[PDB]
RNA sequence: CGCAGGUCGCAGUGGCAAGGGGGACCUGACUGUUUAACAAAAACAUAGGUCCCCGCGAGCCCGUAAGGGUGUGUACGGGGGC
RNA sequence: GUAGUUGGCGGGUUAAAGGCCCGCCAAGCCGAAGACGGGUAGGGGCGGUGAGAGCCGCGAGCCCCGAGAUGGGCACUGAGACA
RNA sequence: CUCCGCGAGUGGUCGGGGUGUUUACUGGGCUUAAAGCGCCCGUAGCCGGCCCGGCAAGUCGCUCCUGAAAUCCCCGGGCUCAACCCGGGGGCCGGGGGCGAUACUGCCGGGCUAGGGGGCGGGAGAGGCCGCCGGUACUCCGGGGGUAGGGGCGAAAUCCGUUAAUCCCCGGAGGACCACCAGUGGCGAAAGCGGGCGGCCAGAACGCGCCCGACGGUGAGGGGCGAAAGCCGGGGGAGCAAAGGGGAUUAGAUACCCCUGUAGUCCCGGCCGUAAACGAUGCGGGCUAGCUGUCGGUCGGGCUUAGGGCCCGGCCGGUGGCGAAGGGAAACCGUUAAGCCCGCCGCCUGGGGAGUACGGCCGCAAGGCUGAAACUUAAAGGAAUUGGCGGGGGGGCACCACAAGGGGUGAAGCUU
RNA sequence: GUGGGGGGACGAGCAGGGGGCUCCCAAGGGGGGUGAAGUCGUAACAAGGUAGCCGUAGGGGAACCUGCGGCUGGAUCACC
């Protein structure tokens, strides 16, 4: 039985850009997907992400760039504080300057980075690099 | 069974993602539940009377149409079901099968086969008393059902 | 270690097999795993230039075939021991 | 399983007599006896009463047959039964094969 | 076969039942938990104990070695229990006497149990009439 | 049938009437029968088990015989042993 | 598993609420989200170890709370003790 | 004798931690090394589709009241430096208050159809229960033909046969089975299911602009089904055949072979509840080259034994083989995963002691389930490589092999 | 102030059982397991000389043998 979208998508990602496709189809979806490929995409780890209209929720198809060296979900969607994200940043990335986590705080989803900048902290979603 | 099957088929309609009116249609909303009504006291329930109506008269989906549902139109002109169509055929297939354990007592297939209708009973009264469509007293006693065969 | 994956007997999506019984033995296996072979069979071999077309002598010839457990036939040479690589070479048994 | 015993239910008037294998035969043979059965020609389950062994007698129709020494009809008498009684079986032939 | 179990982010506490269920799969923390090394341990979870000395009695080295090392039969005084004590250094059973106080201490070896090549003995003296049995194999000091 | 209170004696089922109890071994399963007049038992019987003679014009038994018992029966039976 | 056991009403006692105790009424109370039973242990601040998560208690010594004064009970005085 | 480590210390035995990803949240494993309950229904629990609006419980940010002192970290200072003492900041993983946010979880409301269930249609299937019938074969019985053997074995013998056998013919009875077709074919949760016709049921696959609208997954405890043997009571009994009887063989032969033989095997009602109950591979879902055989449904094209028929191609669903990426100790798995993930349950933590003892429950019994410890021990174990070996297979060769030959030795006396 | 009889709550202690929880001692046996190789065979490893193994039942100095069903972890990945 489907749970969980996001680990679902982010999974497809991982397994379509390792056989070096150049899109990937996701279905279903929800507004986290397309909030986290917003992200994703701000970074330069996706391209653009077209949208398509069916009677099932609906699509997104996104161009992959090879920039994705590893991708996932984080689970569970563990709660961190702002004090706190250095700790969870080096358990899921290499090196200081490489990669970027997914969280998703209460003025939206942006990257760990821009959490930082904010001094906010909130549920972890996923990691890329 | 419901776990452990040797196939897990994909029959189903694929509906159009956003269905309209038909352009060939020649019945007005108004027609189009009339007709129901017409098969609903004529006696076929609500699953097969959806069949004669796109077999038949050629409406493909009630609700573009309509802007209802085949459950609701008919329960608006008085055609009210004792029980949710899918629980009341479920139970009738209990007491078919019930009946036939009475002269085998040794058709232990058929005992599965009891047991697999008499949990999907089980799972359709826990959801029906949570939404409220059946009264929360309600107890499957094949016994007390025997009317509904 | 699980030498061949077939496990010795084609048997198929299925829990148990029927099983037949052994000539010049009885140790046998199932249905799968028992050597089946067919031979042509006729009495009175090749004295057809002296009989047949001498007198009437409508001879038969009767197809055969023989079920035989691993034992019976490698004994009978009908089977024998290949190697690693010639295991999963399809050779008929010689009719 | 039974009333107020646990094995021992309708030989339980013997008490601790006789031996566990012989109460144990009584029990098996005398919970057929005194069950219910379906009378031969109503087809009712009731309670037969027997006037002797092998004098049957239902209550509901007031059929009065021969049949076994304990219970109504043995396992062999079964098969022997008369057909005049094998009405139901036969119509039921001549329903199936006739549709 | 997959996704190892309770990984819910509200499955806390049943994840830390079934953790706690297989810690008992471990001997040593079974041993710790049911007081296993103070019930039948001779020493009774003591480091050392005394004892009076018996008899001197020889257990054979085993198979591949060939040899007798030489033990003595020791009577705990806290207890009563008898147990073989191995007396160690060339000559050491020679310091040993019958009915003499000597105090017994574990050979070491692994998990406490026996050392390479004796048998089942788990004890070895250290003193004699308390001085120790290093001091008097040494010279160092002589025995009362 | 119950509840509350008071009260007398050494003693209140006050006379009459009216089980001492427990552990273990042997033995016969049990209820039952027995040497009227020295033996009531561990003896006999018993239900249960098993073997044998028997298809009835049988098998076994009684009678000198005529004939009879089992038998107004029939192997889920009759008789005879253990 | 529980039978003053769980609660209600009326009282007594107490410096003071309370099945704390008592008279009456009811059948309730706990339990597999582990009752009940058994075992072990004074609780905490804390301490040892590990890069850390964590594991352990050397959770002896110093500080805070508790209980006890050979075992078990019961009282006097007093603001306060059942010392 | 000399050198090494540390040094007012340095050693021994214990206990904790590290060791140790051998307790695994971070972060293990379960085909074969220990490890998937024999299979399934499901309670608690845990985990759960999409969109819209509300709350703000979780969650996040700030602040406050707190979380004794000591201890801990940082900074300053004072003892000669130090240890230590003094001053200040932080923490001491938490509780509560106030004010903010609403991304995710939670709750409430409205709406969907993608997961699920309920349907309709034509087909498929050894799926089940019940009834009726058949096919050869077999054994036995009655009669006829015909003499003297048959049967069995490595070879015999036991055994059957002269009150007629084996063999052949005409009839009867009985119980079990369903040959070929027939397949890594089919169905089923597992166990399991193979003759035909019929009746009553069950479960799937495919086709579908049919109905409901998340009704779902897993599932501790609880329940149900569950080969063979075995147990209880009845029926039946052809063949086979534990136990037993005999003939052989043998050093022995209470085995292997032969003759014979009783439970049992079969049916009914009940019990047992185990198996190399195996894919040694828990169930549900998604993603990830392909090629090839075959089964069911369906659609398109071409033919037609004009058939429910055949061939080519596409989709869906099964069932085999080879093999991407990937994984693995390797054998190997590889869209039917042992790959990349998301859930939930079960199980494992060196060997032996040991599936043993005690207790409890279950059973008519046999016994079953659950299940240690003392003690003993340094390996047990997986896969693969080289060899050695085999009363396994194949090929080559040799008068220190044989075949065809010749001469001998082994016996006498004597030399050695 | 008291001395008797008594009623009450608290309640030691001594008499008894009743249950467990534990723990010792015990003529004798019961199934076991380690030595070092003493005896009898040769059951497993090769087609181990009757392929092996699992469950169950019977039998036997013992390893084990036989019947039934199953498995290949077989000595066969292969009919026409
Ligand atoms: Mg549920
Ligand atoms: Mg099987
Ligand atoms: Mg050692
Ligand atoms: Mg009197
Ligand atoms: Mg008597
Ligand atoms: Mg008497
Ligand atoms: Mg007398
Ligand atoms: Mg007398
Ligand atoms: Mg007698
Ligand atoms: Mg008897
Ligand atoms: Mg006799
Ligand atoms: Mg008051
Ligand atoms: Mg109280
Ligand atoms: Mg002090
Ligand atoms: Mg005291
Ligand atoms: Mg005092
Ligand atoms: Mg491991
Ligand atoms: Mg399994
Ligand atoms: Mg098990
Ligand atoms: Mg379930
Ligand atoms: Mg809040
Ligand atoms: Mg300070
Ligand atoms: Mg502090
Ligand atoms: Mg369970
Ligand atoms: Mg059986
Ligand atoms: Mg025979
Ligand atoms: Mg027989
Ligand atoms: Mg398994
Ligand atoms: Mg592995
Ligand atoms: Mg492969
Ligand atoms: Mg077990
Ligand atoms: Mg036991
Ligand atoms: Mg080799
Ligand atoms: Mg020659
Ligand atoms: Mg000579
Ligand atoms: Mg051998
Ligand atoms: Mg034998
Ligand atoms: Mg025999
Ligand atoms: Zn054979
Ligand atoms: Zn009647």
């Amino acid at each position: 039985v489907m749970l969980d979208l996001l680990s679902n998508a982010l999974t497809a990602i991982k397994n379509a850009e390792a056989m070096g496709k150049r899109q990937v189809v996701i279905w279903p979806v929800n507004k986290l997907i397309y909030y986290t490929l917003r992200v994703l995409q701000r970074y330069g780890y996706v391209g653009e992400i077209e949208y398509i209209d069916d009677g099932r929720g609906g699509k997104y198809v996104v161009q992959l760039l090879g920039k994705i060296n590893d991708i996932g979900a984080i689970r569970p969607r563990f709660p961190v504080k702002y004090r706190e994200i250095v700790e969870w940043e080096q358990k899921y990335l290499p090196a200081r300057q490489i990669g970027i986590l997914v969280i998703s705080t209460s003025q939206g989803v942006m990257s760990h980075l821009e959490a930082k900048e904010k001094k906010i902290g909130g549920v972890l979603l996923a990691y890329v690099y | 069974p419901h776990r452990s099957r040797h196939k897990k088929g994909r029959s189903s309609s694929v509906r159009p993602p956003h269905p309209t009116v038909p352009t060939w249609i020649q019945y007005t909303p108004e027609e189009v539940e009339q007709l129901a009504v017409e098969l609903a006291r004529r006696g076929f329930p609500p699953s097969q009377i959806g069949i004669i109506l796109r077999d038949q008269y050629g409406i493909p989906l009630v609700k573009p149409i309509t802007g209802k549902k085949l459950t609701k139109i008919l329960e608006e002109h008085g055609i009210k079901q004792e029980l949710p169509e899918d629980l009341l055929n479920l139970i009738r297939r209990a007491l078919r099968i019930r009946k036939h354990l009475e002269e085998h007592p040794k058709d232990m297939a058929s005992r599965r086969g009891l047991q697999l209708v008499e949990s999907k009973i089980h799972r359709l009264i826990k959801y029906y008393k949570r939404v409220g469509k059946i009264p929360q007293d309600f107890v499957y006693n094949p016994e007390a059902l025997s009317h509904l065969a | 270690p699980k030498k061949r994956k077939n496990r010795g007997r084609k048997k198929g999506d299925k829990g148990r097999e029927p099983y037949v019984y052994c000539d010049n033995c009885g140790k046998v296996v199932p249905r799968s795993k028992a050597i089946r072979l067919t031979v042509p069979y006729s009495p009175v071999p090749p004295d057809l230039a002296r009989e047949l077309e001498k007198q009437g002598a409508i001879i038969s010839r009767y197809l055969v075939t023989k079920t035989y457990c691993i034992n019976c036939a490698v004994f009978f040479g009908i089977i024998k021991v290949r190697p690693r690589e010639e295991r999963k070479k399809r050779v008929p048994l010689q009719q | 399983p039974f009333s107020h015993t646990k094995i021992v239910g309708p030989a339980g008037r013997y008490g601790a007599r006789y031996g566990m294998g012989i109460r144990r035969k009584v029990t098996t043979i005398e919970v057929k006896q005194r069950g219910k059965h379906r009378c031969p020609s109503c087809r009712s389950l009731v309670r037969l009463e027997r006037l002797a062994f092998g004098i049957w007698h239902c209550p509901k129709c007031g059929h009065t047959f021969a049949g076994g020494a304990y219970v109504p009809q043995t396992i062999l008498g079964k098969t022997i039964a008369p057909e005049e009684l094998k009405g139901v079986e036969a119509e039921k032939a001549k329903w199936k094969e006739a549709a | 076969p997959g996704k190892k179990s309770p990984y819910g982010l509200f499955a806390g506490g049943k994840l830390k039942k079934k953790r706690q269920k297989f810690r008992w799969n471990d001997v040593t923390y079974k041993r710790r938990m049911l007081g296993l090394a103070e019930k039948y341990d001779p020493l009774e979870g003591a480091p050392m104990a005394r004892g009076i000395v018996l008899e001197k009695v020889g257990v054979e080295a085993r198979k591949p070695n060939a040899a007798v090392r030489k033990c003595v039969r020791v009577q705990l005084v806290k207890n009563g229990k008898v147990v073989t004590a191995f007396v160690p250094y060339d000559g050491g059973l020679n310091y040993i006497n019958e009915h003499d106080e000597v105090i017994i201490e574990r050979i070491g070896g692994p998990e406490g149990k026996s050392l390479g090549d004796i048998p089942g003995v788990r004890f070895k003296v250290v003193k004699v009439n308390g001085v120790s049995l290093w001091a008097i194999w040494r010279g160092k000091k002589q025995k009362p």
